[PDB]
């Protein structure tokens, strides 16, 4: 249910918007997973 | 045996050894692919270690993992069409290679 | 004369296969690949049938199966038992479609 | 074998292949006509799919549809006159072709 | 043809041995000794495998066992059944490690 999946084929604009929101969330999750703050 | 005969024999020998080396690389890649597929898509009970402990040849382990992957991914209709039969117990070979290629396509599209 | 009888049996078999292929292709691909216009363009009957089969594969069978099962992306030269497997997969695809 | 013999053999071979191609087209048209007649004038139980499931040859299906169409459209007197007998169980052939032509005429005039 | 069948059996055996050696060596020694870069540098497959084995011995097997069991400090020329014993001892060492 995200734009990242190539197999994903949106059917209407509403599904397309939902995929965008899911895609934004996944990037935020991935960003925090990969984030490495400076402790000094 | 003249010089041309010497040269053609030398070149043929070199090419034969090169082809054998390429075959060895292909076998190594096949074993790596089987290992990755067994780790990623099949249960731990199908690991090469436990199968070898049960006393199966390496080729038996490979065709085993392939048949299990085909059943897991490839649908029964596709098996009955490409392999012409439902049972994969006696379909090891080039048809099995086509079936595992279809299984790779299936997992790629599944992701 | 039974040899010619069996030859006629095989003739009927391939004629039925051709008719089925044509009937499904007309409703699936286009009218541009109709037997009449292809014959006018100057293609033999077997060439017409194999071209229609390749187009059927190019419509139903996805490209990944072509480059894995048939080992080549281009169906232009794969004809044979591999083409039979491809058209069988296309039949399965249109059945599930 | 001189040049004229070469040319006559080449032309005869080409003409033979052309006649075979025309025969294949004729067979395709015959199958299409049988399909249309079976769909339009005969019950669903006579469909090629169910008949083939019952295990009948394609030619058997064709002559079957033809005999049924003759009984449905062509009157019994016309059958007894043209085919010289009432039963059509053993009249498959050119006489059957004449009977189905008469049946086509009958449906055309019926509409 | 069963002679070629058994030859293929031995081919599979040595291919599996090569794959196992490569998989453990990649995670233990370095990426500099990868098969691709070694082949680019111009070493045959058997030479690559024996060099990787000698490096495995030089990593796990301590030097005293090399100069006592293998009778020479330099593994550069000890190849053979002594090298098999050395790689077995290296396997034991990595197992206990």
């Amino acid at each position: 249910a995200s734009l990242l999946d190539s197999n994903f084929v949106p059917i209407n604009f509403t599904e397309f918007v939902q995929a965008i929101s899911n895609t934004y969330k996944q990037r935020r999750i991935q960003f925090y997973e990969n984030l490495k703050r400076h402790k000094r | 045996l003249s010089i041309n005969e010497r040269i053609t024999k030398e070149l043929a020998e070199v090419e034969e050894r090169e082809r054998i080396e390429k075959q060895l690389l292909l076998e190594a890649e096949r074993i790596n692919e089987i290992d990755t597929l067994a780790k990623a898509h099949l249960s731990n009970h199908f690991n090469k270690e436990v199968l070898l402990a049960k006393g199966y040849t390496l080729k038996d382990i490979m065709q085993a993992q392939r048949r299990e992957l085909v059943r897991k991914f490839v649908p029964i209709e596709q098996i009955k069409a490409i392999a012409k039969v439902s049972d994969i117990s006696h379909i090891d070979g080039e048809i099995l290679e086509q079936l595992v290629s279809l299984a790779k396509v299936n997992i790629k599209l599944r992701k």
